[PDB]
């Protein structure tokens, strides 16, 4: 995937996280990106190894 | 005149989602 320039590997799944207008990703304890928003529907999905 | 502030000015420092978690 490439999401807004940020690539990776993954699985995408549907999420039931509420981002605030003003964010984008979604970390964890290690610091990898655990969520996005979809650019264009604006929903957000999880990624998974 | 002099007050105290107890606990307040606290902002979000970054623009990223985190939850459950403990930062620094």
């Amino acid at each position: 995937f490439n999401f807004n320039g940020l690539t990776g590997t993954g699985v995408l799944t549907e999420s039931n996280k509420k981002f605030l207008p003003f964010q984008q990703f979604g970390r964890d304890i290690a610091d990898t990106t655990d969520a996005v928003r979809d650019p264009q529907t604006l929903e957000i999905l999880d990624i998974t190894p | 005149a002099y007050t105290n502030s107890f606990t307040r000015g606290v902002y979000y420092p970054d623009k990223v989602f985190r939850s459950s978690v403990l930062h620094s």
